[PDB]
């Protein structure tokens, strides 16, 4: 399962643009709240990575293979911050339900 | 019955009174005022005071707000330069979760960075609302010019420090001043046992004595700020006794002899107020005593033009009291005014809870209202005179604001 | 002049008249005296000044 | 052509020098600084300084601005706490209309209310630009804590007074301080005669002595501004000599002995006394500002907040050594050479020469040849310097501090 | 000619609706400028006068005769100012041709 997940990570292809996994999340309301709660350095790296991926998609290029994002290396930075947004979101929802 | 005060072995004071009131109040008192900051973390206590509804380790913000408003209870934070007090009140059937919320707020905050980044704008708004009146600004200026390090720190955050207070400063302040040896948990309308039992779930984390605060040093100085207000709010104070010293009382009797604000909804209500008078002006005596030092002086509001001699007249009246020119009936009336003010201050429930709280942190003991009455009586005429001469001689500190073209200086005063 | 030394532009101000830039240099709903300040704030009750 | 200083009967002191220069310069000097206001009209001189391009009785704002820029000339206003100076400069073939514009601006303003209402936002912008650096704020704070009434008034308008200054206050200030007995018209590169003709078509109608200002009173004190800057600025001064005494020359020799600016790029008994104990970056100099009734002399320090204390103490200790006679005659001779070279390089430029003549005019009504001064500075002698020092080390001090002041000492500790 | 004038005045009617001549000047660029310069009182007064007129027109009604303006009372509040706006305007214009 670990090797097949690495193969699927190579087949997804966002590592060839230098992106992380959390860069590829669709910005819903909860995702934008989690992005707003990021520290300044992580937010700046995320915006630069997104801008570089957009430039590479503009020129129809990819990064060199040494510059790709290694599956093992990818960091799920937004995840911790996101869970909270969802948790808080649900708590609020439940309160209203009841 | 009466209050009960067990001192726990980690230093926490527990005080309880069960009077079977329908609404019961529970407060927690910490020696963590603005005097414990230095020049590197100014305004941290203001953000800590405004950060009482932030997601705590135990409870998320939503709950800490929706749960207090669900039972209709109230959570408030009152802060002096020495002490902070977090108070909750509500129906007896909901004070268990009220103590859960309050003790979570006191003991286990999280101080998330996005929450404090949202709170700094509220800090600016609260400072503007507080400085909408001239008295607050002139008392903050008076403390800043009167003291050097400790009591000169403002209650409200400075303008440059907004945007600069971090989560680490709040965490450091809480970890260095919210320890069990500086805390008293006081409950009116609750059983002592539960307070003891709610003092174990929390208030057990930090058992230290906290990072003690520097001794406050007097500096003197006069600051005048032209602001345009037709009225020259001027406060002239000097160093006075600490809370504990016997001299303290003498100074309280001295302000009630000189005039402590009107008692009617406005004349001949003060030796000061009496001392000629053909204009609209307010004159009272100011006294603020903290555990290491005190400030006593005069406070004047007047038309800019007359601002000078009115201040001089008020000063001259205190000099008369420094020369022994007083009557025993006046001192007896001052004692009656002071003791009636104390009894009406403790007649309300939140004032009673604050008093017990303050006494706890200050002396660890409860002083029955009765005891005080006989101690105030202890103050005698000469004692009052003595405190006066202290003011009349000690280096003065002057905070002035308004159109100060005719407001005198300290070397002229 | 002679007295200016290196503090001239500080003891003097010169408007350009006719011949870093300024870095972008609120309103809230609106006596007694001398009772030491004790600011209070609450979760529900609005904050207040006890001057 | 030595300045033909001449005092017209009214009081105007006309002075001129036909240097046959390509670009001439004509200035007019009035004793109408910020010291002549009181608590009711604070900041009026700042708006008057910024209101030089307003509509006058004789030329509109558009005509003044487009006519000065049409010939490429320059109109500027420089203001101290005592004096205001309106200066125009341009080609000799256009200085007739330049004097028309300048004398209209000085003598016959209109001060329309919509124009000053538009100018108050520029007043706020100018104050922000001026207080972008720490030295300006700390000197304004130092004057405010040092004096009681006259010289304590700020050069820049206070924040509450913006939106409150009216046309009537400007008219009252002009009618009470822009009179002929307080004015000198000084022209380099022009004939003296024309100055006089323009001095009769203008500058002769308002001829009272005006409103006399109050005597400045010293107070002492210390004002501190905690604002979280990286460097602590601190000025500690005391009362000193006024304009018109040899003790002012002694105090100028004393600041050039203690240190009055680097002669070399990137780099003084003070500087030596600080640098022998502190390896942090610093900047210690001597401050002297003397006005016609009173003077301030002291030390100015910029330092890291942490060392701010002992550095200030070290600087103070150095002055105490000078108060104990611990000085050498070669050091005083070098201080005199530095002071006289600074004076000659101050008067070597055309606008500095015009300002000097102007100041001398208003101050003493006479022109003192650069040479004369040189021998008077020489008059100052070693003991004299020592004397001024003891005045500073004894007289009550006034202290303005700004920065992270957790380790900045107080006056009773200093 | 006063007879003519006064007559025309009543004929115009601007008097009936409590409005002085000036109140009825179209807001061209220049007029607008002068309006701004108006001392606040006149401005506020001008406004009530105009607002009142509007209300009356709404009901197709005129003010009680007594309240009507009087040819003599009518003051030209803006005239002094307007001239200036025009003067300044013209000056700038000629200078343009320079």
């Amino acid at each position: 399962l670990d090797g097949f997940r690495k193969w699927y990570y190579n087949a997804a292809g966002f590592n060839k643009l230098g992106l992380m996994r959390d860069d590829t999340l669709h910005e819903t309301e909860d995702v934008k709240e989690a992005i707003r709660r990021l520290p300044e350095d992580l937010y700046n790296d995320r915006m630069f990575r997104i801008k570089r991926a957009l430039d590479l998609t503009m020129r129809h290029q990819i990064l060199p293979k040494d510059q790709w994002t290694k599956y093992e290396e990818d960091k799920f930075y937004l995840e911790p911050y996101l869970k909270e947004v969802i948790r808080e979101r649900k708590e609020r929802e439940e309160w209203a339900k009841k | 019955q009466d209050l009960e005060f067990t001192k726990l072995p980690n230093g926490l004071v527990i005080a309880s009174l069960e009077n079977y009131a329908p609404l019961s109040r529970i407060g927690l008192f910490v020696k963590a005022g603005s005097r414990y900051e230095d020049s590197n973390n100014l305004g941290t206590s203001h953000l800590l005071r405004l950060a009482s509804s932030l997601t705590t380790k135990g409870a998320s913000s939503f709950k800490i707000t929706r749960g207090i408003e669900a039972v209709g209870g109230k959570l408030s934070v009152t802060a002096t330069r020495e002490n902070m007090a977090y108070t909750v009140e509500g129906i007896r059937s909901d004070i268990e979760i009220l103590m859960e919320f309050l003790l979570n707020v006191t003991t286990a905050p999280e101080f998330r960075r996005w929450e404090v980044a949202a709170l700094r704008s509220q800090l600016k708004i609260d400072k503007a609302v507080a400085f909408q009146n001239s008295q607050t600004r002139i008392i903050e200026n008076l403390h800043d010019v009167a003291y050097k390090n400790a009591l000169a720190n403002p209650l409200y955050c400075p303008d440059y420090r907004m945007g600069k207070i971090t989560s680490e400063e709040l965490h450091y302040f809480v970890q260095n001043h919210f320890t069990s040896a500086r805390m008293a948990l006081v409950g009116l309308g609750v059983s002592h046992s539960v307070l003891k039992q709610v003092a174990e779930q929390f208030l057990n984390m930090r058992g230290g004595l906290g990072l003690a605060g520097a001794k406050a040093k007097y500096r003197g100085g006069e600051i005048r700020e032209q602001n345009g207000d037709n009225l020259v709010h001027a406060a002239i104070v000097a160093e006075s006794a600490a809370i504990g010293n016997a001299e303290a009382n003498a100074f309280s009797v001295l302000q009630h002899l000189l005039g402590a604000g009107p008692h009617i909804k406005n004349n001949t209500t003060s030796l000061l107020s009496q001392s000629g008078s053909h204009q609209p002006f307010d004159v009272s005596a100011f006294n603020a005593s903290y555990s290491d030092s005190g400030l006593f002086g005069i406070y004047t509001i007047s038309q800019a033009a007359a601002a000078g001699e009115v201040i001089n007249a008020a000063y001259n009246q205190v000099k008369a009291v420094a020369q022994g020119n007083l009557s025993s009936a006046d001192v007896q009336a001052a004692k009656n005014k002071l003791k009636a003010g104390y009894l009406m201050s403790v007649e309300t429930s939140e004032g009673f809870l604050s008093e017990i709280g303050s006494q706890a942190l200050a002396a660890g003991s409860y002083m029955p209202p009765s005891t005080v009455l006989q101690q105030i009586d202890s103050v005698a005429d000469a004692d009052v005179v003595k405190a006066a001469k202290k003011f009349v001689s000690g280096k003065k500190s002057m905070a002035a604001s308004g159109n100060l073209g005719h407001t005198p200086f300290l070397d002229e005063l | 002049a002679a007295r200016s030394g290196p503090f001239a532009p500080v003891l003097s101000a010169t408007s350009r008249g006719v011949a870093g830039a300024v870095p972008a240099a609120p309103v809230l709903d609106v006596q007694a005296a001398a009772r030491p300040l004790v600011a209070t704030v609450g979760l529900n009750v609005p904050a207040s000044v006890r001057f």
